[PDB]
RNA sequence: AGGGCUACACACGUGCUACAAUGGCGCAUACAAAGAGAAGCGACCUCGCGAGAGCAAGCGGACCUCAUAAAGUGCGUCGUAGUCCGGAUUGGAGUCUGCAACUCGACUCCAUGAAGUCGGAAUCGCUAGUAAUCGUGGAUCAGAAUGCCACGGUGAAUACGU
């Protein structure tokens, strides 16, 4: 119940305990559990320290934390640091896909101003 | 984003264009209007300006933008504030 | 030097890409792995007499279709 | 030491057939390196002078000079006693060892690095460069800044006058753009 | 339609239907996996790209034949709405009435 | 040729998606109707987690394809949580159309997991296969709908009265 540097709950089920990991979603989560041998209907409770060790492992063999959140802000910096379209917008704060602005663009300007 | 199947796209006048410049090319900067184009590593030191729809701004090709288009370093749509 | 107020400074080891590992004695905490050096800079030795292993190769090298 | 070494003999040896000196000590040595940072944001947010703080304990293995305001000046809001900033001076094994940090690592992380400035002595060999982000520094972790901010470095050269400075940081194979 | 756009489409036909049967196999040349892509496949995108690119059927805007509508068009009928309303209100339509079900 | 109609301190209209357990998620299995097809629908098989790709029969169509309907029913899990609700943002990697998907298409895979706890004054639809919900087709269409036009599946409550 220590993996990847935070201290996943218990009494969740094997999936739902997984997915507290930036960068183990539900997929990942059970890509890891496939690859452990644990079924996906048991808890984290009564797992023994050397499968959690195995499970930390297997993380390991994945991105995690600290690392995703690396490459991810290195990513966001090298589109402002090339100031192209995605970096005005990740930087004005305004939607870098294309999506509307003139209404429905609250997620990433935050709430109404005046 | 282009498929794979397909490769990349540069229209052929601005690939003439980036070999002479890649060669002989050490005057002026290349004034083209193909915002489609993706970047090579060959035009790599170039000074080309690209068309925004006005004028062209001039972009140093740098070497940590690749996978990206003469269209996105050309802003379309001047805005100071309200 | 004072004690118990500055940070840890041990030796470490940092690799580079080209194979440049360098010992020093730094504070950082772990292990290094960085990518750029003096030996593997183009503009240090030769600048356009320089490879690289980032975005010119990666994303763009394996994809190509000239 | 490594580079110390390094100096030790190839750089005093170039120096000498060089400048064909009289004196062994007649070649620049370098005083120190003096790490600092200018906050001056202090005066809204006091804590963000301590993480810069810790930013050069990072950087480099020593506990930062809270510097104080010289005098006051009101045009930039600040009084006599305000700590207005932080600094670092490294000299002896340390410097040597943060000296190779720095231009084998940092060096080159510079953003769109295209050299370094070929004037910047005060006129008598002092150097003095300004970084403008403190990401090329090997020590930072990236994961615990809340500003990328930067900092200025000046290393301090025995030389007499900017040629003999320019020669020895040259000698230590400088870009010098 | 202002006659101009008419003519437009016009020219476009013309060279889409003449420039036929060489934009396709470009079009089969970059599909196909088993042609190499490092220089049929480069070379057959450099051509089929310096073509005109009026001879595309992507620029068929499938005006009214009469009125040139660009809006409303129908395939089956190949009129805009308001002369198929009038044609066909007329009866000159075959087989068409006021559906009520 | 490029750009803009997609611009964004804001305000309004019309929709979709939720705030959850009558639900989410995995597995098993049912029951439609109406349409559209040849510079098109595109079996099968194989490859890829998937979008989709190669091969390719059949069909100018009560024959072939789109096309497996879904809600439902059974089995488990969650246990009232801002959560296994929500999928808005954002990064990386792609597929397809098209010359070309950056401004400015849609989906797919991985990760990120916000506001939102049933909503004030006010205001809208509906008297029955209707409202409420679930899914499918068309037109436009090179590609691009939550809109529009159609089709079916469950299927109410209430109408004292003016
Ligand atoms: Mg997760
Ligand atoms: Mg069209
Ligand atoms: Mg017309
Ligand atoms: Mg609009
Ligand atoms: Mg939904
Ligand atoms: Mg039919
Ligand atoms: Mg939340
Ligand atoms: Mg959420
Ligand atoms: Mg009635
Ligand atoms: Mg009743
Ligand atoms: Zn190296």
């Amino acid at each position: 119940a220590r993996i990847a540097g935070i201290n996943i709950p218990d009494h969740k089920h094997a999936v739902i305990a997984l997915t507290s990991i930036y960068g183990v979603g539900k997929t990942r989560s059970k890509a890891i559990l496939a690859a452990a041998g644990i079924a996906e209907d048991v808890k984290i409770s009564e797992l023994s320290e050397g499968q959690i060790d195995t499970l930390r492992d297997e993380v390991a063999k994945f991105v995690v934390e600290g690392d995703l959140r690396r490459e991810i802000s290195m990513s966001i910096k090298r589109l402002m640091d090339l100031g192209c379209y995605r970096g005005l917008r990740h930087r004005r704060g305004l939607p870098v896909r294309g999506q509307r602005t003139k209404t429905n663009a609250r997620t990433r300007k935050g709430p109404r101003k005046p | 984003p282009r498929s794979l199947k397909k490769g990349p796209f540069i229209d052929l006048h601005l690939l003439k264009k980036v070999e002479k410049a890649v060669e002989s090319g050490d005057k002026k900067p290349l004034r083209t209007w193909s915002r489609r184009s993706t970047i090579f590593p060959n035009m790599i030191g170039l000074t080309i300006a690209v068309h925004n729809g006005r004028q062209h701004v001039p972009v140093f090709v740098t070497d940590e933008m690749v996978g990206h288009k003469l269209g996105e370093f050309a802003p379309t749509r001047t805005y100071r504030g309200h | 030097m004072k004690k118990d107020i500055h940070p840890k400074y041990e030796e470490i080891t940092a690799s580079c890409s080209c194979g440049n590992v360098m010992k020093i004695r730094s504070t950082v905490g772990h292990d290094l792995n960085l990518d750029v050096c003096s030996k593997c800079h183009p503009f240090f030795t030769g600048k356009q007499r320089d490879v690289a292993t980032g975005g010119r190769v990666d994303r763009f090298n394996k994809r190509f279709n000239i | 030491a490594k580079l110390h070494d390094y100096y030790k003999d190839e750089v005093v040896k170039k120096l000498m057939t060089e400048f064909n000196y009289n004196s062994v000590m007649q070649v620049p040595r370098v005083e120190k390196i003096t790490l600092n940072m200018g906050v001056g944001e202090a005066i809204a947010d006091k804590k963000l002078l301590d993480n810069a703080a810790a930013d050069l304990a990072a950087i480099s293995g020593q506990k930062p000079l809270i510097t104080k305001a010289r005098k006051s000046v009101a045009g930039f809001k600040i009084r006599q006693g305000y700590p207005i900033g932080c600094k670092v001076t490294l000299r002896g094994e340390r410097m040597w060892e943060f000296f190779e940090r720095l231009i084998t690592i940092a060096v080159p992380r510079i953003r769109d690095f295209r050299g370094l400035s070929a004037k910047s002595f005060d006129g008598r060999g002092n150097y003095s460069m300004g970084v403008r982000e403190q990401i090329i520094f090997p020590e930072i972790d990236y994961d615990k800044v809340d500003r990328v901010r930067g900092l200025d470095i000046t290393i301090t050269t025995t030389a007499k006058s900017d040629e003999e400075g320019r020669a020895l940081l040259a000698a230590f194979d400088f870009p010098f753009r | 339609a202002k006659q101009s756009m008419k003519a437009r489409e016009v020219k476009r036909v013309a060279l889409a239907d003449k420039y036929f049967a060489k934009r396709a196999e470009l079009k089969a040349i970059i599909s196909d996996v088993n042609a190499a892509s490092d220089e049929d496949r480069w070379n057959a995108v450099l051509k089929l790209q310096t073509l005109p690119r009026d001879s595309s059927p992507s620029r068929q805007r499938n005006r009214c034949r009469q009125t040139g509508r660009p809006h409303g068009f129908l395939r089956k009928f190949g009129l805009s709405r308001i002369k198929v309303r009038e044609a066909a209100m007329r009866g000159e339509i075959p087989g068409l009435k006021k559906a009520s079900w």
